[PDB]
């Protein structure tokens, strides 16, 4: 029984891989939950000049 | 100093003015409970109760 042990990334940020996922129009300032490459957030998104 | 007979009496005076600050009111914030604790989420109204 081949017991070769493999290991992928353990809690690392996005890399040169991109899972089979689609795309959709982005959200500029809508106060809604958003999804951009897994990360999800809610509240109000406001644009700054930083 | 003093003995069986003595006393001190002022001869002139001097009017003085001094401030005394005193807090009265404090800008009152109105913080709600849900949003802060939990924003807009599907499980927000079920686990909260
Ligand atoms: C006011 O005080 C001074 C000393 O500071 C004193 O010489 C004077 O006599 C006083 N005023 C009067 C009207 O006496």
């Amino acid at each position: 029984y081949r017991v070769v042990v493999l290991s992928f990334e353990l809690l690392h940020a996005p890399a040169t891989v991109c899972g089979p996922k689609k795309s959709t129009n982005l959200v500029k300032n809508k106060c809604v939950n958003f999804n951009f490459n897994g990360l999800t957030g809610t509240g109000v998104l406001t644009e700054s000049n930083k | 100093a003093y003995s069986n007979n003595s006393i001190a009496i002022p001869t002139n005076f001097t009017i003085s003015v001094t401030t005394e600050i005193l807090p009265v009111s404090m800008t009152k914030t109105s913080v709600d409970c849900t949003m802060y604790i939990c924003g807009d989420s599907t499980e927000c109204s079920n686990l909260l109760l």
